[PDB]
């Protein structure tokens, strides 16, 4: 309300453990585990889509 | 766990490279897991299930 | 100083998408103009691929989408993708649009970039117009006629308009040639336009929804908004894929999938969805050219806006009885969607001019008497 | 309009393809087949299937090139450039009954059969459609109907008169396989049949479906914990505000 | 022999008896109008093409899954 | 209008202290659960009104207008039909 | 005799139409016509009907010499067609429309 | 529309006993409904500020109420993108909804009418 | 200020064809720039119209 | 240095566009051009033939290699005026040289 | 004048062996040949039809 060295409260967001190694490698973990399924997706969604420009059925045959 | 982080995570070449190495994995396993449960759901109802008779 | 900020070239990426200055609080129906981007590109990708499998002349076109569908590997999907999200691109530039009208986006300083929008919103319609036309099915061949015999309309010169478009007495393999080559463009056309309308904002930046002033608590473009951005579009590839791999036609008329044939005509011609509502105000004019001239201003009305809504706040975040309104606008909009597709029948024929006159109204009526009464409100109701 | 002049909508029946999980029939494909090869293809043509398009769907190889190779097909000219036929071979489309529409038209009393290889997609109903219709046609039409000459009443087809007449009777296939070939059988076989002629690719489509709808579903989950984690300062923020 | 008449059958006598009826009686009327003179000359000619619609659309919501079921 | 980071052209701010967080040191989803259900209820009540009214308006013309011209296209309806022709 | 000439995709009735034909058509009342319209509006030379022989109905091929009129009979919803090409009964709204001909020669003309 | 408009419009109103009688407790709930107060704003702050006439109007604004101002801007935009409400004190009481800026933007926008007119005089 | 700098489109265009400062000293093979541009509509005219002809 | 740069990526543009857009003839230097410059990359070691195959869109030019170089040739003319656009911009960094080398800054013309 | 000579050149000597498949009666006409000589050519030869009612 005046004070401005006294910071609000913020306990209910703050995590206990939050400088531990284990704290920040969870949240790569999640950040990782996103890319790599953006990196599987674009290599499927690329490999996938640039077939159609290999030789179709009727060419094949 | 530090270990872990420091092995894996710290180095952003060495994050890439994981998350590249760990997409090549999941990309072959889950090929090959779907092919199975889609064969299981479907069964004796593709080509390959009847493809005996011939 | 950064290169980003240095570097001409990379300076220009980097105000749009990176240093950008974004409002704190944009919410979710932000997210429609990314959305559009993305439609965009796989327009542009699936387009792009069709474009090399597919043949413009009238005797092998509709043969050529066969064969995308059949021997192209993943024919199907690029096939599908391209088809199911031209229906998505409307979804989104209908709730984008949508969004810019609650909240009053298209108030000063942004009549620049509403107005090229409405420009942009112009040339997506050509150009899914025509691009339903290269399928040359029965849907193609009757849309191309129908719609092409309205600018026959057009006194004195309509009829020889319409030979011209068509380059010969009838939608023929002429038509088909040249509505390829223009629907391979028009996309390009509409880029640029989109990016015209994004340079033009650059000078206010974007509004938010509270309407007020974002001067005051800026936001990098990068990361809050790249991020998300993301939740949307991988909530547009699940609603994407649903369509494209387990209903791919649930979206479509099947009557395309007859090839065109000039003799017989199809049970009922109804364009695609997302023209619906514009279709419906054209029957509701009894007048053919009254028709055609009311279809185009249902679209041109859009641009008095800035003019008609005379509110000194911008948006309906706070105005309920401009929620209300808009409410039953949007509603309308639906229902003339509805009729569009229904027989020209009682009791749909007095019902269409009904919602017709509301949509009309709505601009030219009631937000200026609603929007000046809630200035008085506001003003009374705080002293 | 009456609901004669837009037909009869089709009843929705449980196809096995039906399910975002499921794949056609196999078995019920190739009966389907069997059914077409003996009854539709007298007047109906699929022109855009290929001998090839049934290898490893419906038939081995060698079937198949047994089917191609009992038809004869326009080869090249020969050396003094007189026309010369061949037996077929896997890459040939599956030849039509008629030569040209008008032949079609003059061998139907004036209708023209439609090629089948898109008939399911380019009705309403799709499979549901071709077996209503092929099951629908009433011992009598109801009192009152005035069927033109040379058209049968079937309330499934819109306006009701349609030229095709009904050809499926129980017995008119005899499957190899031993099922009963009853007229519901046939018809059920048949439009499973053409609804694979007119997608091909639906197995493969819902294969791959399952597989992007389980990767963005992670990728949506993903995303949004992201957008969360790097959003949370802004969400989090706390102001103390002392008038100067 | 044809699983589907003995299922239209039964469906037709059971759930969708009203509707048995219904086109029943408007076949009656029609049937009865037509063997009446100076038909031919008559602005409306009856059908029984609704009734029927109602009564195989009736049959059909009763009898498809079963239908499927022993195919 | 707007300006740039150092001259956005926000009236000049004094007096507001403004405090966050590392998105490490937060919980991302805390309260997460309270909020999904107590805030989008809440949320959603304060906005029902704005979306029931013109749907309920707009189906309920919608329901009339197709049973009517059901109704009309009938044989019962043949004599209201030939009328509204 | 009606001739069947292909015109742009669609076909073209050419009826050479007698006199006791012609006499057919130029009886009934135009008052009574959905489409109001005179033999001597529709041909430019009476022993010529040349018509654009699609159905105005929907766009079927109308049956000549059948009918109940005795001119063209449109099997699909039963329309008929009179001598002049004049809608008597049926669903069609429209007379058979009549192309831009020209008699060059008065052997041949060009549509 | 011109903060003059609208000014002018409701002291017509206020004057009419019969208007007053019917509008102003309509006024007073429509208010409430907007529930722009709880997002802790005035209802001024709510302006469309992006207006050359504005820009000089908040320019005007003496130092404290233009310091109070970015804050309940910047409070209410917090709020907004949070999804929650005020409460306590932060809500907007109907006493506090004091009009800070219509006075200042009356006088830009007089001179800019006045300016206006006076560049369409003619001597008589 | 001038309308041509004020507006964001329009200032863009100003500022490669209409203010934009030159040398005051470029001689004529200052001139391939604009004929190279000159091209790429003329093709892009052309080209687009042969699109509509060619299958 | 970076207008430059840049330029020379719109010149192997031109080059490509205007190759593809000779073979859309389908002459008899169109097929026989296609033929000999798509079997360039078959020098790749290990993976050139098989990028050949993919380029034409079979074994050899043909139907689907037609097609395709039909879109890109529609499609280049637009990547190159976007590039000739970008070294335009990186230009408008430093401005037009000129002549004598020297600066202009002290003499400039609209 | 000398175009006129060269037709009949080509439709006396040359197409014995060559064709001439890109040109139509019709581009003779105002060219060499009016449109009834032109006319008349065409009408000496047979081409395909469409098929008739019995196909
Ligand atoms: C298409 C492609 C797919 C991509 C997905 C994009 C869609 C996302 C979007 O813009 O809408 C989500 C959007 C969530 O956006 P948000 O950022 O949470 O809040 C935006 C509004 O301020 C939220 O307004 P609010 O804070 O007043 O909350 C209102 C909302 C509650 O908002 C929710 O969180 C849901 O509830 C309703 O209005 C429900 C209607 C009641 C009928 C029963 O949901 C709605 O707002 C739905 C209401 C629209 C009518
Ligand atoms: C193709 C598309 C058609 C468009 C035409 C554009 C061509 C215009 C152009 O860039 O060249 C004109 C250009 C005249 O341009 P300018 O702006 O008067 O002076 C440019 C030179 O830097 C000024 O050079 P300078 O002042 O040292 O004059 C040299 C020039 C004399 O320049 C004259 O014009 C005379 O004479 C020669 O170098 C001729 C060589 C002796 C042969 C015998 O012609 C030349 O000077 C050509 C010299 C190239 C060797
Ligand atoms: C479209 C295809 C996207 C595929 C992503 C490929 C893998 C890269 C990735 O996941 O980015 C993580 C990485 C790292 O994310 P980060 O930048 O949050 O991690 C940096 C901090 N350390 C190194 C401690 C983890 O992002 C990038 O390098 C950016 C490339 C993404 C595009
Ligand atoms: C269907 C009818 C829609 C009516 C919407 C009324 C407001 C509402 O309840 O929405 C919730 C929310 C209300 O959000 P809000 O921003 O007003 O309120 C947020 C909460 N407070 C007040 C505390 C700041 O509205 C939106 O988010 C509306 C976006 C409009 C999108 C419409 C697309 C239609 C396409 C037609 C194109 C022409
Ligand atoms: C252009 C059109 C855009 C739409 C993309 C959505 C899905 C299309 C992917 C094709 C597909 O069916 O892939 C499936 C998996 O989906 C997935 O896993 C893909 C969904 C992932 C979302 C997209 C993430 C990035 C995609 C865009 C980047 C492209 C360019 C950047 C490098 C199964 O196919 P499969 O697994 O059999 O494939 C072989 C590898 N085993
Ligand atoms: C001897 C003739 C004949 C046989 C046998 C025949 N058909 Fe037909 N079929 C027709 C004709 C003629 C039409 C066109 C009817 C019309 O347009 O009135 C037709 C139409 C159809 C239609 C489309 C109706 C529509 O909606 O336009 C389908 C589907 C169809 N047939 C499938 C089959 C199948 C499946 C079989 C057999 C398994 C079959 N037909 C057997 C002659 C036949
Ligand atoms: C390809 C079609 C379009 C694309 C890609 C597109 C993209 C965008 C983007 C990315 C933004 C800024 C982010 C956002 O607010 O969502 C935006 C803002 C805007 N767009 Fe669009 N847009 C398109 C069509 C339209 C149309 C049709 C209109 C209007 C009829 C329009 C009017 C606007 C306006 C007024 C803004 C500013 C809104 C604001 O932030 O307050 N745009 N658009
Ligand atoms: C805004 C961008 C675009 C929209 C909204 C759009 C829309 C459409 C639509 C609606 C169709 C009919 C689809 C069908 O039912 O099969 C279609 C077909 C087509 N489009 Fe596009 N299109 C876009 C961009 C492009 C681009 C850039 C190309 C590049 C050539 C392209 C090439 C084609 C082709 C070849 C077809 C015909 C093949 C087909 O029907 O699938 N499109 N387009
Ligand atoms: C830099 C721009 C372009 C260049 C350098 C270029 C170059 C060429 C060349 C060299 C040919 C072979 C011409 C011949 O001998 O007949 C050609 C043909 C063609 N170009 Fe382009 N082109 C350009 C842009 C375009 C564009 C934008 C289109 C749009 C579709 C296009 C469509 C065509 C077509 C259809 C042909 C084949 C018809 C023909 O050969 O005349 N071109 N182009
Ligand atoms: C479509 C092709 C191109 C167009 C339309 C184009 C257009 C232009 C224009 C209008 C200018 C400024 C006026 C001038 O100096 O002539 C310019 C400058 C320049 N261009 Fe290009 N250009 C193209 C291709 C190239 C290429 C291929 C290069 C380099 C390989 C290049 C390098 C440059 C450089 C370095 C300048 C700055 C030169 C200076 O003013 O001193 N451009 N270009
Ligand atoms: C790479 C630099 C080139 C500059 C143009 C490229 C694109 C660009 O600027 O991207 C931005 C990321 C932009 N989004 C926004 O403004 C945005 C702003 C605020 C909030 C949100 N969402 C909320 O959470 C936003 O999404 C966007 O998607 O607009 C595209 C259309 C632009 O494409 C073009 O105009 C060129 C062409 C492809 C259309
Ligand atoms: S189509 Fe000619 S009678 Fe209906």
């Amino acid at each position: 309300g005046k004070s401005t060295y006294k910071i609000p409260d913020f306990t209910p967001y703050l995590k206990k453990d939050r400088n531990t190694d284990a704290n920040r490698l969870f949240s790569y973990f999640m950040i990782g585990s996103f890319g790599m399924l953006s990196a599987a997706g674009a290599k499927a969604t690329v490999q996938d889509f640039l077939s159609n420009m290999s030789a179709s059925a009727d060419v094949l045959a | 766990a530090t270990t872990f982080y420091n092995v894996f995570v710290k180095r952003n070449s060495a994050f890439v490279a994981t998350i590249l190495a760990s997409a090549f994995v999941f990309d072959m396993t889950f090929e090959t897991a779907i092919d199975n449960f889609w064969d299981r759901i479907n069964a004796g109802k593709q080509w390959k299930d009847i493809r005996h008779k011939y | 100083m950064a290169l980003r900020k240095k570097n001409s070239l990379l300076n220009m990426a980097n105000s749009y998408v990176l240093d950008s200055p974004q409002p704190s609080n944009l919410n979710y129906f932000w997210n429609f103009g990314s959305l559009l981007a993305l439609c965009l590109v796989i327009q542009l990708a699936t387009g792009i691929t069709l474009a090399m499998h597919y043949t413009s002349h009238a005797s092998l076109a509709f043969d050529s989408v066969e064969h995308i569908m059949r021997d192209v590997n993943f024919g199907w999907f690029i096939r599908y993708a391209h088809a199911n999200t031209a229906s998505f691109f409307f979804i989104c530039i209908y709730a984008h649009m949508g969004r810019n009208i609650y909240y009053g986006s298209y108030k000063t300083p942004r009549v620049l970039p509403w107005s090229i929008g409405v420009i942009i919103f112009l040339l997506l319609i050509i150009t899914a117009f025509m691009g339903y036309v290269l399928v040359f099915g029965q849907m193609s061949l009757w849309g191309a006629t129908v719609i092409c015999n309205l600018v026959s309309a057009i006194p004195w010169l309509g009829e020889d308009i319409v030979h011209f478009l068509w380059g010969g007495f009838s939608v023929g393999n002429p038509t088909l040639q040249r509505f390829f080559a223009l629907h391979y463009l028009m996309p390009f056309v509409l880029a640029v336009f989109a990016l015209l309308h994004l340079i033009a904002l650059h000078t206010a930046g974007s509004s938010n929804p509270l309407g007020i002033t974002s001067n005051v608590d800026k936001l990098s473009m990068h990361p809050y908004y790249s991020f998300k951005d993301l939740i949307t579009v991988f909530a547009f590839l699940l609603m994407f894929t649903l369509f494209v791999f387990f209903s791919p036609d649930k979206l479509g008329h099947p009557d395309n999938y007859i090839p065109a044939n000039p003799m017989v005509t199809p049970a009922s011609i109804v364009p695609e969805w997302y023209l619906l509502p514009f279709y419906a105000i054209l029957r509701a004019i009894p007048d053919k050219l009254g028709g055609v001239i009311a279809m185009v201003a249902a679209i041109l009305i859009l641009l008095i806006l800035p003019i008609v809504d005379r509110s000194i706040i911008r948006g309906n975040a706070f105005k309920p009885i401009s929620k209300l309104l808009f409410g039953f606008f949007i509603c309308n909009f639906l229902l003339l969607g509805v009729l569009g597709q229904v027989h020209i029948e009682p009791p749909f024929i007095v019902l269409g001019q009904i919602c017709t006159i509301f949509y009309f109204s709505y601009f030219l009526i009631l937000l200026p008497m609603v929007s000046t009464i809630e200035n008085i409100f506001f003003y009374i109701g705080s002293l | 309009m009456t609901a004669a002049e837009h037909g009869l909508h089709p009843a929705e029946y449980p196809w096995p393809q039906n399910g975002m999980l499921s794949t056609f029939d196999h078995a019920s494909l190739r009966r389907g087949y069997q059914v077409y090869k003996e009854v539709c293809a007298a007047c109906h043509s699929l022109d855009r299937i290929a001998w090839r398009n049934l290898v490893g769907v419906t038939h081995t190889t060698d079937e198949a090139k047994a089917f191609a190779e009992e038809l004869e097909y326009d080869d090249e000219p020969d050396d003094e450039g007189n026309p010369r036929k061949r037996p077929g071979k896997l890459a040939d489309y599956i030849p039509g009954p008629y030569p040209n529409e008008q032949a079609a038209r003059a061998a139907n009393q004036g209708a023209l059969p439609p090629d089948l290889s898109l008939i399911a997609k380019a009705r309403h109903g799709g499979a549901d459609y071709i077996f209503a219709l092929l099951t629908g046609y009433p011992d009598e039409p109801p009192a009152g109907v005035v069927l033109a000459p040379g058209m049968n009443y079937n309330p499934y087809f819109p306006g009701g008169g349609i030229g095709m007449a009904r050809t499926l009777f129980d017995g008119v296939v005899e499957y190899e396989d031993g099922t009963p070939a009853t007229t519901s059988q046939m018809a059920k076989d048949v439009a499973a049949f053409l609804t694979w002629a007119a997608e091909p690719e639906h197995d493969e489509r819902k294969k791959l479906g399952l597989k992007a709808i389980i990767v963005i579903s992670a990728m949506l989950g993903l995303s949004v914990y992201i957008k969360k984690f790097k959003w949370s300062p802004i969400k989090n923020r706390k102001f103390i505000y002392n008038p100067p | 022999p044809d699983p589907a008449i003995a299922l239209h059958e039964a469906a037709a006598e059971g759930p969708c008896h009203d509707f048995k009826h219904h086109f029943d009686e408007c076949v009656e009327r029609v049937t009865k109008a037509q063997e009446a003179e100076d038909y031919d000359h008559a602005e409306y000619k009856e059908d029984c093409v609704e009734e029927f619609f109602h009564l195989q659309h009736c049959i059909n919501d009763n009898t498809a899954d079963k239908l499927f079921r022993v195919l | 209008y707007m300006g740039w980071w150092g001259h956005m052209g926000s009236p000049p701010q004094k007096g507001i202290a403004g405090y966050t967080i590392s998105p490490f040191a937060a919980r991302p989803f805390a309260g997460v659960v309270h909020a999904a259900i107590f805030n989008t209820f809440r949320r959603t009540k304060n906005q029902a009104l704005f979306v029931i009214l013109p749907v309920s308006f707009f189906y309920y013309v919608w329901t009339q207008a197709s049973e009517k011209n059901e109704w009309l296209y009938t044989k019962a309806g043949r004599h209201e039909l030939a009328k509204a022709l | 005799k009606n001739v069947i000439i292909k015109w742009r995709g669609k076909p073209i009735f050419i009826r050479h139409r007698t006199s006791e034909e012609i006499e057919e058509a130029n009886e009934v009342n135009v008052a009574t016509l959905r489409d109001p319209q005179t033999d001597d509006e529709r041909v430019q030379k009476p022993e010529w009907l040349v018509m654009i022989g699609v159905c105005t109905h929907l766009g079927c091929v109308p049956i000549g010499e059948a009918g109940d009129f005795g001119g063209w009979f449109c099997p699909c919803h039963g329309s008929h067609y009179d001598i002049s090409g004049r809608i008597r009964r049926g669903p069609a709204p429209l007379n058979l429309e009549i192309p831009e001909y020209d008699f060059a020669d008065a052997e041949t003309l060009v549509i | 529309a011109s903060i003059t408009s609208v000014v002018k419009t409701s002291e017509l109103i206020l004057k009419s006993p019969l208007l007053s009688k019917i509008v102003v407790p309509l006024a007073k709930t429509y208010v409430k409904f907007s529930g722009y107060r709880q997002l802790g704003f005035k209802m001024n702050d709510l302006i469309i500020e992006e207006t050359p006439n504005m820009q000089l109007a908040l320019r005007r604004l003496p130092p404290t109420e233009s310091y109070d101002r970015v804050y309940r801007l910047i409070r209410a935009t917090q709020f907004s993108l949070s999804h929650k409400l005020a409460t306590g004190n932060d809500i907007t009481k109907p006493e506090e909804d004091d009009h800070y800026l219509i006075p200042y933007i009356l006088d830009v926008e007089a001179e800019a009418f006045e300016k206006d007119a006076l560049d369409n005089l003619e001597v008589v």
